[PDB]
């Protein structure tokens, strides 16, 4: 799995692979490793896919209530303190989930690290799965908070592209999704193969 | 129970025409020790329905008690309901699975037999949860043993009579007396027919050792 | 440790060394090993030494209840009954093994508790790291219905042989003489041990102590 | 103590226009033996759905009932019964609820969706699950995948006309990837119970595998 | 006075007045008739409507394949009871792999409707109950009762002016078990309309049916699907 | 006078209203009656039957409690159906425990105990019923105890509870019992549960009969419907006479 | 008066408490639901008692889920129990079974808890008295838009116009001289609208009213002020 | 340990050895493993000390109050039953192989063994501990029936004092008691009135 | 059942816990009992008339002790007192076996009297019907106390409770004296029982504890006799 997210001048951007194995077995290539918890607030998925699954669908519950209470969206902070706050009950019972939460409220964009391990940190820019260390590479050269939109698709779809290609567990295609001011957009989906062809002459 | 401690070997069940034949040796071991030599390890549970049972034979007790209540509890209401083989063996299923599930379980293979409605039923029930059918059954190197024979005859054979179905039943506890270390040549052999719920007691296999002098 | 016990002709004497250690270092040279019950009976204790003084003060305290209820002397069965069931409760993680000795109505009883809540009545008993060796006085020397001075002789030697044959005893020998009319609780009773005689003088003279800060706090007394 | 086992057993599905199949072996083993060899993985949940079960024959079981009972309980509760997604939603929940000592189960549920497709779902032992347009799993799932892969979806083939999948090349295809799988996996074998969901309903049909 | 307000009170005459007013709440709801023949079992509900813009409440409800039940009483109570039934044959699928037994169904709960007849705070449940159930005994209508008692009846009628119905339920029994299913359904049509008032008159909105039988599970027809079976109904005298 | 409202309350004169209501409760049902003979006992009831709506067997008085022990009841059934489900407990719990079946008196006991502990409190009320157990074994012979709500057991040759108890036992203090055969008493049990029947006031009844002795070897159970038959032949000659 | 429990029946065969809880009912400001095939209009009065009060902060008509609304007349302070374990319901149904809870569903669910109250054998936590407020749950599920009523016996019935508070009588009346099957949603606002300004005592206007719709389309909406001033100045 | 119990027409007898052991210690050499549990009911305890006392313990608590309640002599298949009960729920926690043998009116004189593991099954005779391993040849060859009280006796001092004579945990003393209608009959061979067997020399 | 929750004692509108009172008016038709504190000892005193010569006189005490050094004795109802004394004695064992040192007298009196403060305010119960006298010896001083069914404790140089106890109070203000010894202590107890005595007394109609630096006994019937005939 690689997933990445960055904050940038239009917002946010999130990107998976869409690969999921078990041991050393292709599982499955389609795997919707972005959560749309609600038109302004996502989720990603890295690690146990029944865990990050089962929490982060806990999460869009427990975030629709508080909006129905409180007759306001959740901020990106509080949904994310809720999830961390969720799975530290379960430390060191086995949880494996590495998630990241993408959203835009009232204090702008907010990109927010969440794990099974404890962490919870805000930050401008993430990667997380088996395949986060060569996307960090590539995101990290080719990242400016001043990017153009689809500049910053691009940079996505390449960090994604290059974690596929040297990560065994990594693979399918680039799911690309877009966080405004006014709500997420599912950008696109690219097939690494595709991809490939396009990166290579 | 963790750690078995008096058990009982294989117990043997085939199907026929008109009822079930089941059979187990009389034999309660101690590890290796042949301790106990006269023990039933058949149960009538009622009119319809008998059960075998191997392995850890304080469990086997147990469960025997536990039936015997939950059949004399229901012959109490009189209503003209009773259990049936399958009923039982469901409980006994759920029983099992239960004790599995909070890793104390009842250490007993058991193999069901019945007749009700005009037909025979033989169920197999371990002490994971694992259930089945079959037309014929056998429990620990019983398996390995005597379930082929058994299996090659109703292949070629999918009915026996009940003389067959005996008839094989006692070849099958030869075997197992040649070949099973804990295993006793005195063995009871349990039937359920129409007829209700008959155990013939104490049975001896013939044996031969003329290979005995066939040593160079 | 070593404790010892044995029924004679009039009641019963119970005996211990005074040796505590912690690991193989002495720890405490006068260690009262012999515990009050109750007027008439008496426990000496080996094992861990907290689980035997707690275990015997909370059924001194039980008994002592049972008496003022009861208003009579009480028995050295209820004793046992009481240490046993408690120690069985705790599956031997109390460790405490005792030596329970009293008189009561019934005549001299002695009983062996042993952790786990198993018990023994006996006419003489055993205990602690030193027992095989005044078990093998008491074997070689036991006869029933001794006079009060020859058993109290007899455990007192049995104790020493414990003193003298294992490291984990030593010290002096505490007896304690169980008979309907009386309790003779000799501590000590025989002082095999004592320290040799010190040959030189260290004294630290006043002065010889440097100090960097001193602080005099008055105490207002009555 | 172990409280599992390894039964054995391969499921498979496939979801079309207008059907789904979902079809198994009906072989029963343990270590190196047979326990019987008519035990079907399929169970009708609904006139619409079907679920393939393998795995822990314990847990395949219990967990049957287990379905079967929530089935029951929400037309009780909803008046009306549960659609498939529903049921995969469901299923997904109760796994999870044992994240912790799970059924040792692979599950695959075949049905008909609202429209009147089609829809498979598949799932792992703690709950995860996922739509496909077909899927195996069980003893000899790694051996099925990859031909379905290519036949289905047409993986690694150029110049070939992408055609919808009709109902006789799918029982065609399911007959035979059940076919090779018997020859290799020694678990997978005795028969073949395969069940056809359409509006029409549930049809079951067997075929002969070998039996060594 | 001083003996009607507790359950756990006897009075000098050896009644518990509480439990006679429960009573009095199943006796106000709306009638309710059960029947049965050899081979099935058939409860016809009058529903009632407290506005002639409201729809009518729901009197039949499904407990398993096998057993249906109607109610007359509080429908909370009702509810509750329902849900208990619903899980003891749940339980007893699960258990044993059968349907449960109607008698045993409701011997269960006879037990638990009992229990706070006793019990100081507790009130008794204020719903009677027609039972309707196909088994290996065949089919089965029992009552039961605020009181925790039960009744195995060959037919019944509970509910507010249940007693024109069971009186012709009396009348015609004979016929019951001889009947087919339609004309079955038509002779409880004909008791549950003895219960109705001169202006009132049966039709497909204040009607609901509930058959079961041997190779019938637990059916509830509604609105239209009661059309059928009154068709063939005569005009009341 | 305030003292009659709760089983926790005496009376200024040391009675407990509470459960002398209740015993009124048992007094307004239709009669049973044990009769213990040489060989067993022999259980009768006068089930009135309210309506002909009802399924004949409908609302037995008679139950099984224990393979070996019958129990006749009389008062509020509800109370009487809880009352058997505990002795049924009792006797399963008792075979659980010790691995044989329960012997009557005892089982009696511990019933009428659990009966009492109802009759002490405030939070709960006195059950409204009263009840026998019969029983018969080799070694113990036929037994025949009688239950009622103040949690009072005792044994019996001839019990009668509800309202005609009276002279149901006057009519079988005419019978000795104690050395008579079951098959005689069916007719006997029959005939005076025909006498102390009211045909004006309680309209029609059902015969409910119910046996445990030697000829049902130690099992209690219905009477066979030959024999009922017979013995109400017998009863309604005798009545007619 | 404590001279009897809150579990106790009268002579009639109803719980005192029940029928005192309606009693309550009696006394809320009228709401008023209709039900048509084009989606449910609720209503309700908002009796604003002070003009130095919010009428903001009046809330009659709340959110269930957005294709479930509930107005509410009676205790209000009770209401508030019953609408958290309405959404908590709907949210756990969609968790559980990735799909919308029917408005049937959700009413029943709600209505299972009006006699889950009582004294002895009750663990803290318990109710010591029923809720003394009447639901109208307007939805629009599979089944088209549904009415639902529920009271505080627990009872609850699908109804196609139902009025509920102190001015129900009257309002019940209007709306079977009014109600056909075939009214289109703008017919039903009106006629509503209508309704209470006959029942209410303050001048109707578009403060001191709410009302609230369900379509197959939009989702739960509540009118703005602007849409209620266009909606009042045809009447 | 070694214990055993023979059943004979109208009683039972009892035996054991009388040595405890901790290790090769022996911590009691005049140990008493046949404990009344009633009038007419002993139990013979193999294994854990405090595990059989413990039990013994509780079993004759509860089997008192039981025949109070009654009013009747226990039955030994009553006592067999309580001891079955405590062994299998706890078979986890306890180690603990009983024998119960007895006499009462109904059945006359009885032995059960309730090994480790909580089983209950009825014998004509039964041995038990870690010397029994070493005599079942013997009491199947010795064993027959219609032996007078006497005989058995004789049969079970034989075969403890073989068992003693090869099990390093067994030895000490020989208690006996026989049970009958009458009573209890105890007794101790020691010293040369145990059995003696010559060891083969050359 | 399980038990009322609601205090069964309540305020009156004057203020006054009435259910306290009337215990105490349990107390006041109590068997006279006295305590005078000496200088080298207290002394418990007590009327013991049976109903009639069948009762076994010498099988239930009045007078009972606590511990080693402390005893007590009652007056008004002696069910209530069996009770109070087992858990004076449980509270006591509970002191030594925490602190290894015998209760002070003051402390058991405290510990005992809260018990008795918890029946004036707990749910679905009354108020102890007893006034307690105790008695104890520490720190070489010696102790008399007081308690009341309402918790409430005083400390006294001598005191009686029961019937006839004003008179007994007023009795010895003139006799006791501060200065006197034990056995002058026990003269002066004898005669302050004798005040309120119906008939002749004996050893076997009165009981008398001694508490002193040896501890807390009951005295005999011929120590009684002895001090009998010495006051006549
Ligand atoms: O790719 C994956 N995550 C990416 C995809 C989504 C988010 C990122 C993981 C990668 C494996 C590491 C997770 O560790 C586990 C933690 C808890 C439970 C299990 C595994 C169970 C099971 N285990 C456990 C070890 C052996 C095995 O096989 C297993 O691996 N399950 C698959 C299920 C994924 N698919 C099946 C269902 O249908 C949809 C997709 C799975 O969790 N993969």
């Amino acid at each position: 799995t690689t997933t990445l997210a960055f904050k940038f001048r239009h917002g946010v951007i999130v990107a998976a692979d869409s690969r999921a194995t078990a041991g050393a077995y292709i599982a499955s290539q389609t795997v919707k490793k972005v959560i749309e918890i609600n038109p302004y607030l996502l989720g990603t998925m890295a690690g146990g896919a029944a865990d990050c699954s089962f929490w982060e669908r806990l999460l869009a519950r427990q975030c629709r209530i508080y909006e129905l209470r409180n007759k306001e969206r959740i901020s990106v902070a509080a949904a994310s303190k809720l999830l961390a706050n969720m799975v530290y009950q379960y430390k060191g019972m086995g949880l494996s989930m590495g998630t990241m939460i993408c959203g835009w409220d009232k204090r702008g964009p907010g990109l927010y690290y969440v794990d099974s391990e404890g962490n919870r940190i805000s930050g401008a820019t993430f990667s997380v799965g088996s395949g986060s260390v060569y996307a960090y590479g590539v995101m990290d050269r080719g990242y400016s908070y001043d990017l153009e939109v689809e500049q910053a698709y691009d940079l996505a779809r390449r960090a994604i592209y290059q974690a596929t290609y040297r990560d065994a567990y990594s693979g399918g295609a680039v799911n690309l999704y877009h966080v405004r001011e006014d709500g997420w957009i599912r950008v696109s989906s690219d097939n690494v193969a595709d991809l490939h062809e396009k990166y290579s002459g | 129970t963790q750690n078995p401690m008096v058990t009982g070997t294989s117990v043997l069940g085939v199907k026929f025409e008109g009822g079930v034949v089941i059979a187990a040796d009389m034999l309660g071991s101690y590890g290796s020790l042949a301790r106990f030599r006269n023990i039933s390890r058949i149960m009538r549970v009622n009119n319809s329905t008998m059960l075998g049972a191997s392995g850890d034979y304080a469990d086997f007790q147990y469960l025997k008690q536990v039936l015997g209540q939950m059949v004399i509890d229901e012959e109490l209401l009189g209503d003209g309901h009773s259990y049936s083989p399958r009923a039982i063996h469901s409980w006994l299923t759920r029983a099992m699975y239960s004790r599995r599930s909070k890793m104390n379980p009842l250490w007993n293979t058991m193999v069901i037999g019945g007749y009700a409605d005009g037909e025979s039923f033989l169920g197999y029930v371990d002490m994971l949860g694992v259930a089945y059918e079959a037309p014929s059954l056998a429990t620990g190197y019983g398996a390995y043993l005597a379930q082929p024979l058994l299996r090659e005859v109703l292949e070629k054979q999918p009915v026996l009579s009940q003389t067959e179905a005996r008839d094989l039943v006692e070849r099958c506890m030869r075997v197992l007396y040649y070949r099973d270390a804990r295993s006793y040549n005195r063995f009871q052999i349990a039937t359920v027919t129409e007829k209700g719920v008959e155990i013939e007691g104490p049975l001896s296999t013939e044996t031969n050792w003329d290979i005995a002098h066939m040593i160079s | 440790t070593t404790i010892a016990g044995v029924v004679y002709k009039d009641g019963i004497v119970l005996g211990a060394d005074t040796r505590a250690t912690e690991g193989m270092v002495v720890a405490d040279k006068n260690c009262s090993k012999i515990h009050f019950i109750s007027p008439n009976i008496y426990c000496c204790g080996a094992g861990t030494a907290a689980d035997t003084d707690m275990t015997t003060q909370l059924i001194s305290s039980n008994l002592e209840l049972h008496s003022l209820s009861t208003g009579r002397l009480p028995r050295v069965v209820t004793a046992n009954r009481m240490l046993k069931q408690m120690l069985f409760r705790y599956q031997g993680y109390i460790g405490a093994a005792l030596v329970l000795g009293g008189v009561d109505v019934t005549g001299p009883h002695l009983y062996s508790i042993y952790p786990h809540g198993s018990t023994d009545k006996l006419p003489y008993v055993t205990m602690g790291s030193g027992s095989l060796a005044a078990m093998a006085v008491f074997e070689d020397k036991f006869r029933p219905d001794m006079e009060e001075e020859e058993a109290k002789n007899l455990v007192s030697e049995a104790i020493a042989a414990g003193i003298f044959n294992d490291l984990g005893s030593g010290s002096n020998i505490d007896l304690c003489v169980i008979s309907k009319n009386k309790l003779d609780f000799l501590r000590p009773y025989t002082v095999p041990n004592k320290k040799g005689t010190r040959l030189g003088r260290y004294r630290c003279e006043k002065g010889t102590t440097a100090v960097l800060t001193e602080k005099i706090t008055p105490l207002e007394i009555e | 103590f172990s409280p599992y086992v390894f039964n054995g057993g391969t499921i498979l599905a496939i979801a079309g226009e207008d059907f789904a199949i979902v079809a198994s072996d009906t072989r029963l083993s343990e270590g190196f033996s047979i326990h019987t060899r008519d035990s079907p993985k399929c169970y009708k949940l609904t006139d619409k759905t079907v679920i393939g079960c393998s795995g822990f024959h314990g847990d395949c079981l219990t967990l049957t009932k287990i379905i079967e009972a929530r089935l029951k309980m929400y037309k009780h509760s909803n008046n009306k019964a549960m659609t498939t997604g529903a049921i995969a939603a469901m299923l997904s929940t109760i796994l999870y609820s044992r994240r912790f000592f799970p059924y040792y189960v692979y599950n695959i549920i075949g049905g008909l969706d609202e429209e009147g497709k089609g829809a498979v779902y598949s799932f792992d032992p703690v709950g995860s699950y996922q739509r496909d347009s077909f899927k195996a799993g069980g003893s000899a799932s790694a051996m099925l995948q990859p031909l379905l892969d290519n036949q289905v979806g047409f993986k690694n083939m150029q110049n070939v006309e992408h055609v919808p999948l009709s109902l006789d090349r799918a029982m065609r295809l399911v007959k035979d990837v059940f076919i090779s799988a018997a020859e290799r996996d020694v678990y997978t074998g005795d028969a073949l119970r395969i069940c056809i969901v359409t509006k029409e309903g549930i049809r079951e049909e067997t075929v002969s595998l070998r039996k060594d | 006075n001083q003996y009607d307000n507790d359950v756990t009170v006897w009075s000098p005459q050896g009644r518990i007045h509480q439990i006679e007013y429960a009573m009095e709440a199943v006796k106000q709801g709306s009638a309710t008739v059960g029947l049965k023949s050899k081979t099935h079992a058939v409860l016809v509900a009058l529903k009632r409507a407290q506005s002639e813009l409201a729809a009518h409440q729901k009197k039949i409800l499904h407990v398993d394949n096998h057993i249906g039940i109607s109610i007359a009483g509080l429908t909370a109570d009702a509810r509750l009871l329902c849900n208990f039934m619903r899980q003891e044959c749940l339980d007893s699928r699960f258990v044993f792999d059968r349907p449960l037994p109607v008698s045993r169904l409701v011997s269960l709960i006879g037990s638990k409707t009992q229990i706070p007849t006793q019990r100081y705070g507790r009130r008794p449940y204020g719903v009677g109950l027609l039972i309707a159930g196909y088994d290996d005994m065949g089919p089965h209508i029992f009552q039961t009762c605020p009181s925790a008692n039960y009744f195995d009846c060959r037919a019944m009628s509970i509910g507010a002016r249940s007693q024109s119905a069971r009186t012709y339920l009396e009348r015609h029994m004979s016929e019951f078990m001889e009947c087919n299913l339609n004309e079955l359904v038509k002779h409880g049509l004909r008791a549950l309309r003895e219960t109705l008032p001169a202006e009132q008159d049966l039709t497909t909105k204040n009607v609901s049916i509930g058959i079961v039988g041997k190779d019938l599970e637990f059916t509830i027809y509604d609105d239209d699907d009661v059309s059928p079976f009154l068709e063939g109904l005569e005009e009341r005298p | 006078t305030g003292y009659d409202l709760s089983a926790s309350t005496f009376s200024p004169d040391g009675r407990v209203f509470q459960v002398e209501y209740a015993m009124k409760a048992v007094e307004n049902s239709s009669t049973a009656i044990g009769i213990r003979c040489k060989d067993g006992v022999v259980f009768g009831v006068e089930k009135l039957v309210l309506s002909k709506l009802y399924e004949e067997g409908s609302n037995k008085r008679l139950f099984n409690v224990d393979r070996h022990v019958g129990m006749a009841v009389a008062g509020l059934l509800a109370d009487a159906r809880s009352l058997a489900d505990i002795a049924r407990e009792e006797a399963s719990n008792f075979r659980s425990n010790f691995g044989y079946n329960i012997p009557l008196k005892h089982l009696a006991d511990r019933v009428a105990m659990y009966v009492h502990a109802y009759t002490l409190y405030s939070a709960v009320r006195p059950f409204g019923c009263s009840f026998m157990l019969g029983s018969y074994s080799v070694n113990d012979g036929a037994q025949l105890y009688m239950i009622d709500p103040s949690g009072v057991s005792y044994g019996y040759w001839g019990c009668a509870i509800g309202k005609a108890r009276q002279a149901a036992k006057t009519e079988i203090e005419k019978l000795q019992m104690k050395e008579m055969t079951c098959r005689d008493i069916v007719k006997e049990v029959a005939k005076i549960i025909y006498i102390v029947h009211d045909e004006v006031k309680d309209k029609a009844f059902e015969l409910e009969l119910s046996w445990v002795g030697e000829l049902t070897n130690g099992r209690h159970e219905i009477v066979p419907k030959d024999i009922r038959e017979e013995a109400e032949k017998y009863a309604k000659e005798s009545l007619k006479e | 008066e404590y001279d009897r429990g809150v579990n106790t029946f009268s002579p009639e065969g109803r719980l005192f408490q029940v029928e005192y809880a309606i009693e309550a009912i009696k006394l809320g400001s009228t709401a008023i639901g209709i039900q048509t095939s084009e989606g449910v209009c609720l209503a309700v009065e908002k009796r604003i008692t002070s003009p130095l009060m919010e009428p903001s902060s009046i809330e009659k008509i709340v959110e269930i889920d957005a294709h479930i609304g509930c107005a509410m007349s009676g205790l209000i302070a009770d209401a508030k129990t019953l609408i958290d374990k309405a959404r908590v319901e709907t949210q756990n149904h969609w968790f559980t079974y990735n799909e919308t809870m029917t408005v049937e569903s959700v009413t029943q669910a709600v209505s299972n808890l009006a006699l889950q109250f009582g004294e002895e054998d009750a663990d803290p936590g318990a109710m010591s008295r029923p809720f003394g407020v009447a639901l109208l749950f307007g939805g629009v599920d599979e089944k088209g838009p549904q009415l639902f009523h529920m009271d505080p016996s627990g009872t609850f019935v699908q109804c196609d116009a139902r009025a509920i508070g102190s001015a129900s009588e009257g309002a019940q009346s209007s709306l079977q001289e009014v109600y056909h099957k075939s009214m289109t949603l703008k017919e039903a606002i009106k006629s509503s609208l209508i309704i209470l300004k006959q029942v209410m005592e303050e001048k109707l206007n578009a403060t001191n009213i709410e009302l609230a719709t369900v379509q197959p389309g939009q989702n739960f909406h509540m009118f703005t002020k602007e849409e209620l001033e266009e909606v009042i100045k045809d009447i | 340990t070694t214990i055993m119990a023979v059943q004979f027409d109208g009683g039972v007898v009892l035996g054991a050895d009388s040595r405890t052991t901790t290790g090769s210690y022996i911590a009691n050499r005049v140990t008493d493993k046949l404990t009344p549990i009633h009038d007419r009911i002993f139990c013979c305890r193999s294994g854990s000390a405090a595990d059989t006392q413990a039990v013994a313990d509780a079993v004759t608590y509860q089997l008192g109050f039981h025949s109070i309640e009654l009013n009747e002599p226990p039955l030994v298949h009553t006592a067999a039953s309580l001891f079955k009960e405590m062994c299998y729920r706890y078979r986890e926690d306890l180690m603990a192989g009983i024998i119960i043998a007895g006499w009462d009116p109904q059945e006359g004189g009885q032995v059960y063994s309730v090994p480790m593991g909580g089983m209950m099954v009825r014998q004509s005779f039964a041995i038990g501990g870690s010397g029994s391993s070493y005599i079942y040849g013997y009491v199947d060859a010795t064993y027959r029936e219609g032996m007078t009280k006497e005989e058995c006796l004789q049969f079970t001092a034989n075969a403890l004092a073989l068992a003693m004579e090869r099990d390093g945990s067994s030895g000490g003393v020989i208690r006996l008691a026989a049970i009958a209608e009458s009573g209890v009959e105890r007794q101790v061979l020691l010293g040369d009135q145990i059995p003696k067997f010559a060891v083969a020399t050359l | 059942e399980r038990g009322y929750s609601f205090s069964l004692t309540t305020f009156s509108p004057s203020g006054k816990l009435v259910q306290i009172e009337y215990a105490l008016a349990a107390v006041a038709g109590g068997a006279p009992s006295v305590g005078i504190k000496a200088a080298n000892g207290v002394v418990l005193a007590t009327e013991k008339k049976q109903k009639s010569i069948l009762y076994d006189e010498r099988s239930v005490h009045k007078v009972e002790p606590i511990t080693k050094h402390i005893g007590l004795v009652y007056s008004g109802m002696g069910p209530d007192y069996r009770v109070l004394v087992h858990r004076a004695r449980k509270l006591a064992q509970q002191y030594y076996l925490v602190y290894q040192e015998p209760i002070p007298t003051a402390q058991l009196v405290q510990r005992v009297a809260s018990v008795m403060q918890e029946y004036t305010q707990s749910g679905g119960v009354r108020p102890f019907g007893v006034s307690l006298l105790i008695c104890g010896w520490n720190e070489g001083r010696p102790y008399l106390f007081q308690s009341d069914p309402s918790g409430a404790y005083f400390a006294w140089k001598a005191t009686a409770m029961g019937k006839n106890y004003v008179n007994g109070k007023t009795f010895l203000e003139k006799r006791y004296n501060e200065d006197l010894e034990l056995e002058d202590a026990i003269h002066t107890a004898i005669l302050t029982l004798k005040e309120s005595f119906e008939g002749q007394m004996t050893e076997d109609n009165i009981e008398v504890g001694i508490c002193n630096e040896a501890g807390f006994r009951r005295l005999t019937p011929t120590e009684v006799k002895d001090y009998l005939a010495a006051i006549a």
